[PDB]
């Protein structure tokens, strides 16, 4: 209701109408960068001045129904002119507040939780003082996942986190990656955040490499402790220890009803046709399949038609 | 891009593309869009005529996995010659006429040729070109699109819907995954009708005329210069040019011997004076001694409580005039400050800050009535006695003996702590043990130094003054000078040094200047070294009782008053003075690490625990003296603090040039037979960076004293 009424008056103005009508979805990120370039007015001093004031931070309206206005001391915790609250409110919440189970945390932040396990169950050796020469290689800071390239990691993340905004590819192939099923089964009722989960999954599944002047181990485990092993004139020895087939027939038709959503293609039929919104705005007409249409030797069989 | 084409299509389609290009006479590195167009056309052509066979009865069916007609003829995969031959054979055996250009596929069922076109723009405009190009003959034409469109003549789509949907889906997916990488724009802006062009860029105009005037003097057009550059071969040019060059251009080396260097020349003139913000060696404190451990209060009341513990005020009078200005104004300012501090009790409510009255003497001191007025040049064009600005040559001053005294006093130990740092986690690895031992020794050695007191004083004063400037903008606010420390027994203490009165602070940028006046206590008589105090007016305000030794004796107490105004940037500069501690620790650690690499062991124990080691850090009429490691630590800390307190460009210039000279002298001492190209210029730079500052002159004197010993 609010978003549509906010969209309605933007097209009232002539200058914004040209932007909204002449810009394709492919160019949103281009115009997103035209914001500003001057903000650094000594942030440390600003924060020091802002922490002196009472009520320096903001919160939602429903805080007034969960946190009392005053504590046993008799100090005000929030004030009414989003509302304004004080750090004492955060400390009060950490002291008294509702509790919920945290069983989903070790599966969303497991890449961080493996580091502590590696560090605690490790042993140390002696330190040697001498001079050494360091040469450069290609090092991997994120190992990634085996049997998965960078093309399908994004597909997996999109399917798990944003099931309603997949398009074209992933929607016409006839397969289902195994890891997707377990990721969707485990994260059934997690309410942390879509964006945080997406970033954590990207960090877990995607491999990325850089250049470093390493003079010791090459594996990913030895790169994360590179500030502890090497130095200007010393070396420390340390061991770690341890989705059905569909096709596009054309654009939207006015003789086959209104458009649907991707999650509502489940009912469907055995070869009817309906229009749906796929991706970030495209509406196309689709239909179920009747054959295989695979990538077997039939592609190579065309060689019989040539070189007779 | 080539890799995209390689990984998108199967090798069978890719292989024919090079064969097509080689016959045409193109390249795959310079041209890439044409490669993609050819591959797409070929794949669409093969997908359009697959899984289609006709029975002997004439009906058309679709099957997978005997000898039946394939219903289509591939023409694209063949070279031009047999492409014409097969068309001629079929048109002869069927009676069809030769169309003109090459058709793409042929259908037995309908006995007509078909052309397949794939376009990047919209379909409607592309149909007309093909319709006009081929006419007055029977040839169906079918057009696809990259957005799910199609158009065929007579609206006779001779194919099942599933087969068309496959092509449309394939094209849609290819377009999407090609745009996901950043290649769709160039591909779309490359179809100029019925051919493909990589890029276009021309000068064509004003830039041509601008280009024709940016060449060596013996050229007129850019094309001739480009041709001359293209037809160039190096024969003998450099050797001949060198041969016809005069011998006065040379770089002759003169040796650097033991008798070569000479002492640096220092300027002469009147002696130099003090210009620090707060005085250092000649200050005393009025302690409130111990405050209650739970007492955290406003600085104003701390200052008042410190003031109450003193008896011995007298009638003030002047003992050293300012020789510029009015001294009765200073007397009246001190009296007004004292009276306004006493008159708090005439108030119903206790204030948090004190605002001074805007009085004649305070107005004179803060310079509120020497503000020039600004008008336009047009009206004051005919006026007289107008000068450019204060473009005057700086005065030259000599070196006195008080800066060395200050530096000597700054390296001593006190009876307080002045700094207490937080904790960190427990150590496990041996390197952590080594680092902990290093920093613990350093901290124990430099904890009680006087330079730490200077650091704390500067931080507190600058923070308070910046806060007051930002908070009160149109008031004359009174700001106390306060520091805190811990005594030997373990008791907290608060100290008072003086007061500061602030003017008007309307600061829009970081260069605007706010004026203030400062008042400080002391027990030093100004009449022993009058030249040190040239910007001060000194008063005598009371007597002090000393409990030292047996009996009690009284000494006079003085006050130092001066007008000054600093900055907004220099406040921030003064608020960061623990980086001096960081720098000193880094210097010590670097000296340890340099020696740990030659003698390949750990040498941190041989630096601190050993008590037989001595280092030359002093001078005397007898000769060069020695000291301990704590002494060198405190000396480095004091040097860093004084560098922070006396910043100026002269310091930078002197540091650079002296670094060069020191490196050359070390090279001489290492038996490496050094040499120089121009030794007089280096010196001349050193003296021209030696105008007025006392710290820089002391550094130059130190360098001369080093030179007289390192080669003797």
């Amino acid at each position: 209701m609010e978003r549509i009424k906010e969209l309605r008056n933007l097209m009232s103005q002539s200058r914004t109408r040209e932007i909204l009508t002449k810009t394709t979805v492919d160019h949103m990120a281009i115009i997103k960068k035209y914001t500003s370039g001057r903000q650094e007015k000594n942030p440390s001093l600003r924060m020091k001045w802002m922490m002196a004031m009472k009520y320096p931070i903001t919160a939602d309206k429903r805080i007034t129904e969960m946190v009392p206005e005053r504590n046993e001391q008799g100090q005000t915790l929030w004030s009414k002119m989003r509302v304004m609250v004080s750090p004492l409110a955060v400390t009060w919440w950490n002291r008294n507040g509702p509790m919920t189970s945290t069983v989903h945390y070790p599966k969303v932040y497991k890449t961080y939780f493996e580091k502590v396990e590696r560090l605690k169950h490790g042993t140390f050796g002696p330190v040697h003082f001498r001079n050494q020469v360091k040469i450069r290689r290609r090092v991997d800071i994120n190992p990634g996942h085996a049997d998965l390239s960078a093309k399908e990691a994004q597909d997996v993340i999109m399917e798990v986190v944003f099931p309603n905004e997949v398009g074209a590819r992933i929607l016409t192939s006839e397969s289902q990656l195994t890891i997707t099923k377990e990721k969707k089964e485990e994260l059934q009722d997690c309410k942390i955040s879509p964006l945080m989960v997406a970033y954590m999954l990207e960090r877990e599944l995607v491999r990325k490499t850089r250049f470093l002047p390493v003079a010791g181990g090459t594996s990913s485990v030895y790169i994360e402790v590179l500030h502890l092993t090497q130095g200007t004139c010393w070396e420390q020895m340390y061991t770690p220890g341890g989705r059905r087939g569909f096709l596009i027939l054309g654009k939207e038709d006015r003789r086959y009803g209104p458009a649907l959503s991707i999650n509502e293609l489940s009912n469907l039929a055995k070869g009817e046709k309906a229009n749906v919104l796929i991706g970030q705005g495209d509406v196309v007409l689709v239909m179920k399949r009747k054959r295989d249409s695979s990538i077997l030797t039939d592609s190579q069989t065309a060689t019989k038609r040539i070189r007779m | 891009m080539e890799d995209f084409v390689r990984q998108c299509f199967n090798p069978m389609i890719v292989e024919l593309a090079e064969k097509a290009m080689k016959e045409y006479g193109e390249d795959l590195k310079i041209e890439t869009n044409k490669f993609a167009a050819i591959c797409t056309h070929l794949e669409v052509c093969f997908m359009y005529s697959d899984f289609h066979f006709i029975n002997e009865q004439g009906e058309s069916i679709v099957v997978e996995l005997a000898l039946l007609k394939h219903r289509f003829e591939i023409i694209e995969g063949r070279d031009r010659t047999m492409a014409w031959t097969v068309v001629n054979s079929i048109c002869n055996t069927t009676g069809a006429e030769k169309p003109k250009f090459l058709p793409d596929l042929y259908d037995y069922k309908e006995n007509r040729f078909i052309e397949i076109g794939v376009t990047r723009r919209e379909v409607h405009i592309y149909y007309l070109e093909k319709a006009n190009k081929i006419k007055s003959e029977n040839t169906h034409i079918h057009i696809f699109s990259f957005t799910g469109e199609e158009m065929a003549t007579k609206a006779d789509y001779t194919l099942d819907e599933e087969s068309r949907a496959r092509i449309k889906t394939r094209l849609f997916t290819i377009r999407q995954e090609m745009a996901n990488r950043g290649l769709w724009d160039s591909f779309r802006q490359s179809e100029r009708g019925e051919e493909t062009i990589e890029e276009r860029f021309e000068i064509t105009g004003t830039m041509r005329r601008l280009a024709d005037q940016s060449l060596p003097p013996n050229f007129s057009c850019l094309e001739n210069f480009r041709a001359y550059v293209d037809g160039f071969e190096p024969n003998g040019y450099i050797e001949g040019k060198l041969s016809q060059m005069s011998k006065e251009v040379n770089a002759k080396i003169e040796p650097f011997l033991k008798t070569t260097p000479r002492p640096i020349r220092l300027p002469d003139g009147p002696p130099c004076f003090q210009r620090s913000k707060f005085l250092l060696m000649d200050a005393l404190k009025l302690s409130i001694e111990d405050p209650s451990h739970e007492g955290e209060g406003i600085p104003l009341y701390d200052a008042i409580k410190c003031m109450r513990t003193f008896f011995g005020w007298k009638e003030p009078y002047i003992v050293k005039p300012h020789e510029k200005g009015i001294n009765p104004n200073y007397l009246l300012s001190w009296k007004q400050v004292l009276a306004e501090l006493q008159d708090i009790e005439n108030e119903e409510k206790i204030p948090r800050t004190k605002n001074m009255k805007k009085t004649s003497q305070l107005k004179w001191a803060l310079g509120e009535n020497m503000a020039p007025e600004k008008v336009d040049f047009d009206n004051c064009r005919d006026v007289s006695d107008l000068k450019q600005y204060d473009s005057d040559e700086p005065e030259l001053r000599s070196l006195s003996s008080w800066i060395q005294n200050e530096f000597n006093k700054a390296c001593e130990l006190t009876d307080s702590t002045w700094i207490e740092l937080d904790e960190i986690g427990e150590d496990v690895a041996p390197i952590e043990y080594i680092a902990s031992m290093r920093r613990n020794y350093f901290t124990a050695e430099v904890s009680h130094c006087r330079a730490t007191e200077y650091i704390m004083k500067g931080v507190y004063i600058n923070t308070a003054l910046l806060n007051a400037s930002c908070a009160a903008m149109d008031d004359f606010q009174l700001i106390p000078m306060i520091s805190k420390c811990r005594t030997k027994e373990g008791r907290r203490k608060t100290n008072l040094y003086g007061f500061i009165i602030k003017g008007r602070s309307h600061l829009r940028n970081d260069t605007d200047v706010v004026n203030f006046v400062s008042m400080e206590f002391s027990l030093t008589d100004p009449r022993l070294e009058p030249h040190k105090w040239e910007k001060y007016c000194v008063l005598e305000i009371g007597d002090m009782l000393l409990r030292s030794a047996i009996g009690q004796m009284s000494r006079p107490m003085f006050l130092y008053v001066r007008t000054n105004g600093t900055s907004k940037i220099k406040m921030k500069w003064g608020m960061e003075m623990r980086r001096c501690l960081l720098q000193s620790l880094q210097q010590i650690e670097s000296m340890i690490e340099a020696e740990s690499s030659v003698k390949e062991k750990d040498m941190t124990k041989e630096f601190f625990e050993n008590k037989s080691e001595t280092w030359p850090i002093g001078e005397s009429p007898k000769g060069v003296e020695d000291g301990s490691i704590g002494k060198v630590c405190r000396t480095l800390l004091a040097k860093s603090v004084f560098n922070s307190l006396y910043a100026s460009p002269q310091l930078e210039g002197f540091s650079a040039e002296s670094r060069k000279l020191l490196l050359v002298v070390q090279a001489l001492r290492d038996n490496l037979e050094p040499g120089t190209f121009d030794l007089e210029g280096l010196y001349e730079a050193i003296e021209e960076c030696l105008i007025n500052d006392p710290w820089v002159l002391l550094n130059a004197s130190w360098f001369n004293s080093f030179l007289t010993h390192a080669l003797r």
